[PDB]
């Protein structure tokens, strides 16, 4: 999955 | 202007504000209800599950935002931030929803105002753990916890050096220390009458841990009861 | 430098003695090893399990004896005593075996001296929870807890007024409060340069709860793997 | 709880 990292980075 | 007092006061304020701005208070929410399977328990109300899991996803997003606002959190390794978030996700979800409990109607209210009764929470996904969670919500009542305390308890849950597979457990553990002191001091200033409220409030985390452990298994059972996948963010967390 | 704490100094003495006299320390035991499946991990070593289950039964007996020696415990209704024991038994078993961990050899020692490495503990019954338990054992090391602190921590775990189905919950609360105060003060005297230790140690109970909640599931799984029935006393505690 | 009861009493 890629959502959590995107949420973190954003 | 004793230094640590000044630092802890401002740590306390950051956390109170982070919690408030990522989790609306029960009194501030415009409550609304629904008739979906409200009279009897069923294995799973799919309509309720969809809405429930959508709101869970949105709350998880808020928990991430909350985490990023905690002093030092974004100073941890990327892997550790992920590890901590995943490990405390259910802890904080449980604590949050349980601070939205209304004894009179025996209901819990979500961040959009949705208010479900015990039977609906069961049918939404709580299932066999429904009564366990409601009991915990009741035990929180006599404590009179506010945003500051709930925020600090949440931060203490998240910033936990004993979580498995941390890269820098010591750094995390040290980061938690100021949170513990801040909670102690705040409880003291707010409850001069009550003596041992620090241990009492702090050890509600023991409850969360127990419920969370059982909850992880419940989520696994849900994975096979739902005719479809859970929201991707939920999939990722529960991994 | 330190205030007078006669009574608590006395209670702390009774608890330390109760612990020591129902749980021999690592140095007091004549260790001995076995070669049974010391090489690779298996589903379950029947030989190791046979010994494990016997040792578990004997330690549970010891924990009951320990409980009866806590001031006030026998003053509770038999129903409450049973409720408290059943709720905390596994927590105390975990704490006990983890306090017998030898980091250099990565082993744990039972009350008869039997000493098994990580793989053997796995084959003996720990199963998929092996690394979790060993991780907790390692996490205790830096705390440098002694018999008094281990005893007090055990007592606080057992004497908990939040347990479901208690008949005189407030009576239990009243007993626990002095135990909390005793631990705080004892830690203060032993460690003078580390005020942070009280919450640190007290919160190992939260770790314990997470492990025992999962451990309860492991005991169910064992029922399917072992020949015959679970020893009757273990059944009563986990029933 | 026969065993526990006896052990406690
Ligand atoms: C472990 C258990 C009993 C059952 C399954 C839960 C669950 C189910 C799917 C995903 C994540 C958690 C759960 C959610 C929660 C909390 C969800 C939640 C909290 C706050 C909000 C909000 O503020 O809107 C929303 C939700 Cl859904 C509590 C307990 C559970
Ligand atoms: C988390 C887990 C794997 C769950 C189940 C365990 C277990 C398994 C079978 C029966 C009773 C308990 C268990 C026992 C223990 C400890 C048992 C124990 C403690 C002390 C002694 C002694 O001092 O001789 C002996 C044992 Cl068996 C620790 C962890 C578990």
């Amino acid at each position: 999955h890629k959502i959590l990292h995107r949420l973190l980075q954003e | 202007s004793y230094e640590m007092t000044a630092e802890l006061d401002d740590l306390t304020e950051k956390i109170r504000k982070a919690h408030q701005e990522t989790f609306p208070s029960l009194c501030q929410l415009g409550k609304y209800t629904t008739n979906s399977s409200a009279d009897h328990r069923v294995r799973l109300d799919l309509g309720l599950w969809d809405k429930f899991s959508e709101l869970a996803t949105k709350c998880i997003i808020k928990i991430v935002e909350f985490a990023k606002r905690l002093p030092g959190f974004t100073g941890l390794t990327i892997a550790d931030q992920i590890t901590l978030l995943k490990a405390a996700c259910l802890d904080i979800l449980i604590l949050r929803i349980c601070t939205r409990y209304t004894p009179e109607q025996d209901t819990m209210t979500f961040s959009d105002g949705l208010t479900l009764n015990r039977t609906q929470m069961h049918n939404a996904g709580f299932g066999p753990l429904t009564d366990l969670v409601f009991t915990f919500a009741n035990q929180l009542l006599p404590l009179e916890m506010d945003d500051t305390e709930t925020g600090l308890l949440s931060a203490i849950c998240l910033i936990c050096g004993d979580r498995q597979d941390l890269e820098e457990p010591t750094k995390v553990d040290k980061l938690q220390e100021p949170l513990l002191e801040a909670l102690k001091i705040y409880i003291r200033k707010r409850r001069p009458s009550k003596p041992h409220m620090f241990p009492k409030i702090l050890m509600k985390i023991t409850d969360l841990r127990s419920i969370s452990a059982k909850g992880a298994e419940r989520v696994i059972t849900l994975k096979m009861e739902i005719p479809g996948s859970m929201p991707p963010l939920i999939q990722e967390m529960m991994e």
